[PDB]
């Protein structure tokens, strides 16, 4: 733990990307979380929703 | 069958071209809720029931 103030920040950046890229699979509301399953599988009007 | 008995049969194991159900003029009613009816005949399904 001599080099913790570091690591702490490595950590912290590695965390909030990975928070990120964790963000794309929730759908927040939506019918899918994918954006091709949408283009595939709806007309226009209820896709822009 | 009567709507308190309704018949549920399994559709497997097909290919399905469902552009001939959009372009039919006998049904009164097509309404499709979670997939568009045109892109039917572009996707891929399993445990399909009617």
């Amino acid at each position: 733990s001599a080099l913790g103030k570091l690591q702490d920040v490595v950590n912290q950046n590695a965390q909030a990307l990975n928070t990120l890229v964790k963000q794309l699979s929730s759908n927040f509301g939506a019918i899918s979380s994918v954006l091709n399953d949408i283009l595939s599988r709806l007309d226009p009007p209820e896709a822009e929703v | 069958a009567s709507v308190y008995a309704w018949n549920r049969k399994r559709i497997s194991n097909c290919v399905a071209d469902y552009s001939v159900l959009y372009n039919s003029a006998s049904f009164s009613t097509f309404k499709c809720y979670g997939v568009s009816p045109t892109k039917l005949n572009d996707l891929c399904f399993t445990n399909v029931y009617a």
